[PDB]
């Protein structure tokens, strides 16, 4: 089929109608990033000329190729040790939670590490670790080194940031943590995408179990789909191609008579023997250089991958973003980083409008013939009667002069409609 | 069939007829004996990267060493790590922030002699959370970052048929 | 060791150099490294095998060079993004991404010249002495909820005060510093205090 770009929604567009938001929903999006790749490292010489002194001695006539691709593969190395240090080494104290976890109703036992097993992970970790041959390909010279960060480290990490940006919001990303009741955070947080405190703590209970409920469909969205983790699974099964690709790269003859060096080896005397060597020079370090190259190319998309998740780790989880669209679809209020193998998970909330009114509005209003504008919301009418309310929830307010500001005269402002404005 | 390496005995189920096996990575990993119908398991000798750790020549002459993915009983302060044996390092009980990596967990410092340790990733601070205390400064410092940056390449240029066949 | 992500920059181009040249002296399998040597001894139906073999290896080595500084330039070319990027946000302005522009909260940041890069000196606000104080999401004073505009309520554990959030400054709590929404029912955490009406 011709397919689809969506459900078609036309607007319903005039001149003095606007739609206000008269309650919201909290939404939790899943956000998964790859950070690191697995560091692999290969001895050319192994891999090339095996146990074997002629076909080392004929490599030499290479000079430094062997060399320069040992110190690309360090280089790689190095970098995706250094993209796990930049994403998750960005606190500067181990931070904890208090044993009482009383949030304010705000639940975060899913996200929060469960001291019950030997590994100190979340639930929800454990979900991503649990959802995403050694020999064979290390028996070729073909190594792998252990990240420089375990997974306990990881976890310690992601669980030390956790208990800073719960505990003391986005303090802890500037200087020294300075302890805040969740709540008050949250007050800022929804101060920082336009809504007033009253908002959420009138609607407290509300709004923590919508946290709550979303957070549970996050763990039931990731025990339930399977292809949800594909971004790391993807980085894992190119990885195990490559290398299975370079290590059958060598059951390969490349015009010799044998891909069996030890063979070639035994039949043959230096004067042939040379010549069928030289061919599998040729042939395996053109291979071993495709994948060295490859590895280069991939080792940069992971690079940029990793900058990309240090880049929301800063802006999203040690602070809060007004970026669109940058930490989760809505408006940003906070995030929570969750380790996952070789890369991070975030857990962005969001303020969602959800039910939706409409209204009748106007530029300005004219009272004593003075021209009265909105000092922080704007002017609606139910209808019969005009009200000053805050742009993202409606909230109706009686228009006076402590919340609306004059400027000019009522004979410039195009729309402006006639009402009282009350002075206390 | 000739080659280098340790023979055991195998726990392969082989069928009559086959002589030899061979591993995933189309490798001879499995050999029949020609005297005795014994199947083999034939494993490479040990191997593996040697690196070597080191504070500058500023400092010390010291260093340890690193034998990657080697076990500490196949290489003749022998301390064995997830990320091989490392020798000549002493291993001390008290973590400290990471200077020379190792891996796994594991870094290593000049302290003398050159000592590993499982690095930390910071001191503790418990942040004294409750529900109506706030915390907020009186008083503030500036501070000046530096941030150095890469912006440009050294602008080479190489003459094809000059290098080649000048 | 203070400006090392500039020298490995030049390390790595110098090895890359000197690691270009030297593949000059390889024989690839050719009975010399040296074209003259062999031009000098052997006629054309020698020579040329001889030195196919040479072009072989040198092309080779070429090629490898050619493709290292593409990709070396890619990431030369993604960090140059980055600083200019850093440019416009933190030197042409001021920025509220955190940790995009220094460690704290940017006030401003200045440019400098360095060999093939730029440092940029960050001046950041950076909170210092801690003090502890009690808070209350609200206060009820005539029955009705009084919430902070810009600051927040603290008490030094007699007295309330409404102080800006990232600077201890405790003013006398008023009408002119507070907006009044609902009842005092609602709100978790109310306390009981006085709002001044000067
Ligand atoms: C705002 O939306 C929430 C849901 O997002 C509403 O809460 C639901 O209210 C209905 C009442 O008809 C209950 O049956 C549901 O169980 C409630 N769900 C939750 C999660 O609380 C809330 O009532 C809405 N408020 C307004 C003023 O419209
Ligand atoms: C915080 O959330 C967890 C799970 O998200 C709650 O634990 C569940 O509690 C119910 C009790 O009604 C049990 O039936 C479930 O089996 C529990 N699940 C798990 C995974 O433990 C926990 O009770 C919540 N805490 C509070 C204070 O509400
Ligand atoms: C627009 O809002 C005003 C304010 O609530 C409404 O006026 C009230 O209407 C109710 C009817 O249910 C009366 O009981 C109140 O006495 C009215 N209050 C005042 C101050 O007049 C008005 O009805 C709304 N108009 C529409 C069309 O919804
Ligand atoms: C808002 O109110 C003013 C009066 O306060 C209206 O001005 C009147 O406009 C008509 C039409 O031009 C004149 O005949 C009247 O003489 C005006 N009144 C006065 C006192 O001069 C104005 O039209 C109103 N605007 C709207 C949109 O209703
Ligand atoms: C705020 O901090 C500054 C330093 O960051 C304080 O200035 C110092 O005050 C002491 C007084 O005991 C002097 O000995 C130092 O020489 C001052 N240093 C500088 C750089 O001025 C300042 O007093 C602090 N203010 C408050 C109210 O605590
Ligand atoms: C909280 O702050 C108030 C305001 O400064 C303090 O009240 C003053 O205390 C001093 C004692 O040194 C008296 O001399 C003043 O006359 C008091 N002023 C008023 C308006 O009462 C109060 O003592 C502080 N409380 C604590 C526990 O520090
Ligand atoms: C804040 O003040 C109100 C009174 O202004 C307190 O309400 C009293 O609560 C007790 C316990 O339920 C009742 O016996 C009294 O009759 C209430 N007073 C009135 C006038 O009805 C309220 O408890 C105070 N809150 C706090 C936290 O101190
Ligand atoms: C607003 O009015 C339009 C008619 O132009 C209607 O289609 C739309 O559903 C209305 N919105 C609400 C929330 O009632
Ligand atoms: C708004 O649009 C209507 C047409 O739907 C028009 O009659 C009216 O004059 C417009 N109002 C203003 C202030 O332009
Ligand atoms: C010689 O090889 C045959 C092969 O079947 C075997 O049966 C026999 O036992 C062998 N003899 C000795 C002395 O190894
Ligand atoms: C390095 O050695 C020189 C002596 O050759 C000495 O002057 C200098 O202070 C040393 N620097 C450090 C950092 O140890
Ligand atoms: C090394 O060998 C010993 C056997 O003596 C074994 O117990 C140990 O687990 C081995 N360690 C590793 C890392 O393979
Ligand atoms: C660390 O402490 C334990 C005691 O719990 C001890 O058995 C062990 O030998 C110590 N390790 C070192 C390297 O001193
Ligand atoms: C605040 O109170 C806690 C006690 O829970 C204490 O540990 C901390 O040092 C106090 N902070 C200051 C700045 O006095
Ligand atoms: C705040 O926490 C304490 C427990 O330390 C509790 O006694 C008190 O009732 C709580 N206050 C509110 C308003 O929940």
């Amino acid at each position: 089929y011709t397919m689809s770009l969506g459900a078609e929604n036309s607007v319903a567009y005039s001149n003095n109608s606007i739609a206000i938001p008269t309650n919201f929903t909290i939404s939790v999006t899943t956000e998964i990033l790859p950070v690191s790749m697995t560091k692999t490292s290969v001895d050319c010489t192994m891999y090339i000329c095996g146990d074997s002194t002629e076909c080392s001695n004929l490599l030499l006539q290479y000079g430094s190729f062997c060399t320069q691709l040992n110190r690309a593969l360090t280089g790689i190395a190095v970098e995706q040790d250094k993209n796990t240090q930049e994403v998750f080494a960005q606190v500067k104290q181990i931070y904890k939670t208090p044993p009482i976890k009383d949030f304010g109703g705000f639940n975060f036992s899913q996200i929060l590490p469960d001291p019950s097993k030997p590994s100190k992970r979340s639930p929800i970790e454990d979900l991503l670790f649990n959802k995403v041959l050694i020999c064979a390909q290390k028996f070729n010279g073909l190594t792998v080194l252990p990240p420089l960060l375990t997974d306990e480290m990881i976890a310690q990490y992601t669980s030390a940031l956790l208990a800073g940006t719960i505990t003391s919001g986005w303090t802890f990303g500037a200087g020294p943590a300075l302890q805040i009741p969740f709540p008050m955070q949250m007050a800022y947080r929804f101060n920082g995408i336009g809504v007033t405190q009253n908002v959420l703590y009138e609607n407290q209970k509300l709004i923590a179990n919508q946290f709550n409920s979303a957070i549970g469909k996050i763990q039931d969205s990731l025990s339930s789909t399977p292809s949800a983790l594909g971004k790391l699974q993807d980085v894992v099964n190119q990885n195990a191609q490559a290398l299975n690709t370079l290590v059958k790269q060598l059951s390969s003859n490349f015009g010799a008579i044998s891909s069996v060096l030890n063979d070639i080896l035994s039949r043959l005397d230096p004067p042939e023997a040379e010549v069928q060597i030289d061919r599998l020079i040729t042939g395996r370090l053109q291979s071993l250089q495709t994948y060295v190259t490859q590895q280069l190319i991939r080792a940069a998309e992971i690079r940029a991958s990793a900058n990309l998740a240090a880049t929301k780790m800063s802006e999203c989880v040690l602070g809060q973003s007004k970026r669109v669209d940058f930490c989760g679809k809505g408006y940003h209020l906070m995030s929570f980083p969750q380790s996952a193998p070789h890369g991070v998970v975030f857990l962005h909330v969001t303020y969602v409008p959800a039910q939706e009114k409409n209204f009748t509005t106007a530029p300005a209003i004219c009272h004593d013939g003075k021209a009265h504008f909105p000092r922080e919301g704007v002017f609606v009418s139910n209808g019969t009667h005009w009200f000053v309310t805050q742009r993202n929830f409606y909230e109706p307010q009686i228009i006076t002069t402590d919340n609306t500001f004059v400027s000019g005269n009522c004979d410039v402002v195009i729309g402006i409609v006639n009402n009282t404005v009350y002075d206390p | 069939l000739t080659g280098t390496g340790v023979l055991t005995e195998s726990n392969k189920k082989f069928l009559p007829f086959q002589q030899f096996g061979r591993d995933i990575a189309d490798t001879t990993d499995a050999v029949r004996d020609p005297q005795t119908l014994e199947i083999l398991d034939i494993t490479p000798c040990s191997f593996g990267g040697v690196s070597v750790i080191t504070p500058g020549t500023n400092t010390s002459n010291q260093v340890a060493v690193l034998y990657q993915g080697v076990n500490c009983t196949e290489v003749p302060n022998v301390f064995q790590t997830r990320a091989g044996c490392l020798i000549g390092a002493e291993h001390v009980n008290n973590s400290y922030e990471c200077d020379i990596p190792i891996g796994a967990g594991i870094c290593a410092s000049y302290q003398q002699s050159i000592i590993a340790y499982t690095m930390s990733l910071g001191a503790e601070n418990s942040v004294a959370y409750s529900n109506n205390s706030i915390a907020i400064p009186t008083n503030f410092t500036i501070s000046v970052t530096t941030e150095i940056l890469p912006v440009s390449m050294t602008k080479t240029s190489v003459d094809c048929t000059m290098y080649i066949c000048g």
